[PDB]
């Protein structure tokens, strides 16, 4: 017999240009915390397999992992509806999954196979899903993209919001400020999330770079603060008050020892695991066995993803333009013609 | 009826904006000011804040914001004061807009339109004078059209709004106040000029003259001078830069046996180069009785003084000199 | 008899991240402020001559006049050396002059004649002078440029600063924020100057936009504190403290009637005049004579600038590359060649 | 000695830095990290923070800084991680560096070098595989080189630094670790390659094969496969995209009577277009016994799948097929 729900303290946010921030106390239901664990574990295991498929060279080109950051994508997806929008830079395996796609299609696009979510045309950086505007290879390019998805929101008035993410590397992009200004100016429901997984900036207070836009600093290893500060920021935006910065302080696992003392004293899966255990929300065996289901999940997908045939050559030209009649595309020399269908 | 190129475009957006509430205009000074070149005159007054949006001077930003809206599902007409300014946003156009449908294996289309004056004006000096036809037309996933006269302008602007992919429209500012005869079939709010097709603005049998934008006008001037000595030019208005209508140019070269391209901007790796390269690769190479040549802008950044600038853009003199050089007459 | 010098109050600047700003009191030495007059006056009459040359159509394309702001461009030259660096955008007539150029070569460049300072090649926006990197027409591009010139300063270490100016219109250029960042980050001797002469910006507190970079807000109708500020900023930078922002508040003349109240309540020239006079630093008739002198300099120049013949067309391809052997340049068609010499 | 392209470049930058203190290097991970591609290895350790500056990721801004320094007398080497990232600074290169010498009436030179890897890499997908030969090649007041082997990269990077105007150097990532015999005269520190001059890499008589950067290697491969069959190619390595050495290509054409150009960029408006257009317009034309063909990149945004990618850049057979086609053998 397990509790149904418990109550924890989450760290308190720092504020900038805000009166009151998200509550320091929250409720985790049993059946919920069970769902957040299976998601965190899946993203973790997923990236582990990616990383392994990638020292083996089945995965070519870029391969950015987000293991260590699972509190971020799962907790964010905890705080928003499926009808809200999210767009990120290239570290997007976690978000592709929380936003709908299956570990099957994600791994198969990583190994560039026909079964992949973009038919193997995209690779690791460009994956799209229902309301997910992908990862974009160009640093900060997605922030004005996000501001625009936000503008569309207001434009249809459905009280949907936009999570527009960028890491601390991209926090000095000129475009970013160009979007802070318009966002405030047009009061766009855009939440500008800065993933700060820890020189380059003259100022490392990121939640404040917005300047005239209010921001909050959140702890990104606690799935609960993330969900909290997200529901808070969603609230704020939907109430028509315009844009907000939210610095998610986090840590990507990929000296290699600073990487260590940050894992025992705060994997973000271990934290949620200890909470559930210490408050009778779940048993250590329950969780240990969800791992076994997740590990077998990822194993079968990975298997499909290395077996799956490459796309056919004759489709190299497809999907250039949308809704057009078929046409030909020139290849390496003029005698090479590739059909292109929308 | 007579309508200036400026008005033809303004009609086009007006019919589009009415027909579809997904459609919206944004750029600098497009709204309250009536347009930097009065191209959106009265649109803000009629459709409001929501639909006609004055932006700050933040090109990389608003181009970004436009492309975003298009991805989320709106149909933004994103105006650049002039295309020299788009160089700051060129990356949102090439990398966010133009390659996205394809990277997503057909999952995510980007119904944006980018428009503004392009190429040379009058005494704006080097940083405002540049032609971009060749740079854009170079990129898969884009469509690039370059209207000349009123009728072109209203057709290709409606076509592009209705198109579902990113389409860059290269207007010409010196064309804006030129009035043209406006056939009644053009005033129709069902007017559409299909992208990818050229127009033959003058049948002829001696030489083929191909050109796009303002200098199409000057080829019609050179052709009237010339048929006073019985040289008949075939003048082709390209209209689309990508994907160009090379068939048409080939048909005509098979008839005339000669070819001249007149383009506005710089010579090297320019629009002429591509028609010329194609012409050699294609079937019509063997109908060519003399080498095809190119008439371009002079190969320097654009200078200020009137006489210097007057010799930096092709003039009717140079089109004729070239044609005669080709026809070896 | 006359005053050798006098003491005045200037408005005190608003401060951003600074404890003490520039003095609220200064000393204009009658002899200096006789030169500040003649200069301001020269700029005013030139800009008015240009405007008339332009309404006539002897000037083409762009013609950006800086009248009302003469206190800025003369005030600036008064608190920096000849050997410091200045770059602005396209409203650069005042500066070109205060930096060394004769009214003749400025006028002649506008009317597009060989006797122009750039031999007709450049016209209104692209005038270059000694340690003036001129006017630039891409809004905002001048700012990272000037940060560069500042880099150059620090790098030679000869205590020179660099004044990088931009207009409240360009204040939202992404690159400007990229340049504030590296400026701060490497402590460049760069003074960022916003000529704010009053929808576009969600914060019209320009002097604070630099965020981590300290700023001050000046009254740019008053050549006295403009000078003071500039001495204050210049000195700040020389001593290694790094970058700094200056909002110069002003009002260009180029209804006609808010323009009218601004002019008779605070023309920069009028204000200086009532100060020179109402403290015996100079005579209304003394000033009435230099008015007659400048009228003649302008008349001499407008005369030269409309009498000088165009540039020769055999020099169209000159000055593409510096320091190379001569070569040819293709003109309108392949039979037109132009000689290019360095 | 055999040195790799990566090492060649390093030698060049190091020697030039040593020779002149007005010369510095800025860019992303150039300093501590040792080069994003290990190209600037050890330079920071040897010249310090004044001379090797790590920059934040702010292309539009740091390109613009280098140009400022340049304008003020400094001799900056400005690096872009890949040239795809240059799309953000492109305004700064074109509008501030390239046109300035001319706009100032020769008052204001801009001795700046822009270097980085360009074009296709390997499964870096559509946004990090663009070629820019064509676009930069297009602009007056800029010089544009595209080096192939060690010898080239060291010579050219050295002449670019010495040059007093903005030079754009299009390196290539796959060439980085490829090693080459490095003649004793190239190990010198006065080893210089004149900009504006192609190199015949292989004497031949049956056909001219002009190419630039990486695919030059595949041409030599083709040429060796094809001589086993009695067909000789003159293979030419442009080196320089602008001002490209057309004399050399014509002279070879006058002997061979055939021309195939080969390049990794997109096809239309590319480097191959300007070369043919030039052959046709010049005196080499009449020597042609068959039309000049172009072999280029496939006209798509670059895919990810290994098989699709492979047919997106020109393979050694594709070249052989166009050579055979042209000689109708
Ligand atoms: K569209
Ligand atoms: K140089």
């Amino acid at each position: 017999m397990f509790a149904n729900d418990a109550t924890f303290e989450i760290k308190k946010c720092d504020l900038h240009r805000l009166e009151e921030g998200p509550p320091v106390t929250t409720v985790l239901t049993r059946e919920d915390g069970l769902k957040y664990y299976r998601m965190m574990q899946t993203v973790r295991r997923m990236e582990l397999k990616a990383d392994q498929l990638y020292k083996q060279k089945i995965i070519r080109g870029f391969c950015h992992l987000c293991d260590g950051q699972e509190a971020c994508c799962v907790g964010l997806e905890a705080g928003i509806n499926p009808t809200d929008h999210l767009i990120t830079a290239y570290r997007a395996h976690g978000f592709t999954f929380t936003r709908g796609l299956s570990v099957r299609e994600i791994l198969a696009e990583l190994t560039g196979r026909k079964g992949g979510c973009a038919k193997g045309k995209g690779g690791s950086m460009h994956m799209y899903a229902k309301n997910f505007y992908g990862g974009n290879g160009i640093v900060g390019a997605q922030v004005p993209l996000g501001a625009g998805i936000a503008l569309a929101c207001k434009y249809n008035g459905k009280d949907e919001v936009c999570l527009t993410l960028y890491g601390d590397g991209a926090a000095n992009q000129g475009q970013i400020f160009e979007a802070y200004n318009m966002a405030a100016l047009w009061k766009l429901p855009c939440i500008f999330i800065c993933e700060n997984n820890r020189r380059a900036a003259a100022s490392t207070d990121y939640y404040k770079r917005g300047d005239f836009i209010p921001g909050l600093r959140v702890d990104g290893m606690d799935i609960l603060c993330v969900r909290e500060a997200t529901r808070f920021a969603a609230a704020y935006c939907r109430s028509g008050k315009g844009p907000i910065l939210m610095e998610l302080q986090t840590y990507r696992y990929h000296t290699r020892e600073e990487i260590q003392e940050v894992r025992s004293k705060s994997d973000p899966i271990m934290l949620l695991k200890d909470r559930m255990v210490n408050s009778n929300l779940a048993s250590v065996e329950e969780l240990k066995e969800i791992d076994v289901e997740v590990r077998k999940e990822i194993e079968d997908a990975a298997q499909f993803a290395t077996a799956d045939p490459e796309p056919p050559l004759e489709e190299l030209g497809y999907h250039i333009y949308s809704s057009d009649p078929p046409f030909e595309v020139r290849g390496a020399n003029q005698w090479i013609k590739f059909k292109s269908v929308s | 009826l007579q309508v200036t190129v400026r008005d033809a475009i303004n009609q086009g957006m007006d019919e589009e904006l009415e027909r579809d509430e997904k459609v919206f205009l944004l750029g600098e000074e497009v709204a309250q000011y009536d347009g930097a070149y009065k191209v959106s005159r009265g649109l803000w007054k009629k459709y409001g804040d929501k639909r006609i949006i004055d932006t700050p001077i933040s090109e990389m930003g608003f181009a970004g914001i436009a492309v975003g809206a298009a991805m989320a599902g709106l149909r933004p007409i994103c105006e650049f004061m002039t295309f020299n300014f788009s160089m700051q946003a060129i990356d949102q156009v090439i990398n966010s807009a133009a390659k996205t449908y394809y990277m997503s294996g057909g999952l995510q289309p980007v119904p944006i339109v980018f428009r503004g004056p392009n190429g040379a004006s009058a005494g704006v000096a080097a940083q405002h004078s540049q032609c971009f036809a060749a740079w854009y037309g170079h990129c898969p996933g884009l469509k690039v059209v370059s209207p000349w006269n009123s009728e072109d302008a209203k057709g290709l602007i409606k076509s592009a709004i209705r198109d579902n992919n990113p389409v860059v429209v290269l207007e010409n500012e010196l064309m804006y106040g030129v009035p043209f005869e406006f056939p009644p079939e053009a005033q129709s709010k069902d007017f559409l000029i299909p992208i990818g097709k050229a127009k033959i603005e003058r049948q002829g049998t001696h030489i083929t003259v191909v050109s796009h934008s303002r200098p199409v006008g000057h080829c019609l001037e050179a052709a009237a001078v010339l048929s006073k000595e019985g040289v008949e030019c075939e003048v082709i208005n390209m209209r689309t830069i990508r994907p160009m209508d090379m068939e048409t140019i080939e048909a005509s070269v098979m008839k005339t046996n000669h070819l001249v391209t007149v383009e506005g901007g710089w010579p090297q790796f320019g629009v002429g180069a591509e028609i010329c390269a194609r012409i050699m690769e294609g079937p019509a190479f063997n109908f060519l009785d003399a080498p095809a040549v190119r008439v371009t802008g002079a190969d320097v950044p654009m200078p200020y003084a009137k006489i210097l600038e007057d010799n930096s853009i092709p003039q009717v003199k140079d089109i004729i000199f070239a044609i005669k050089k080709t026809l070896n007459i």
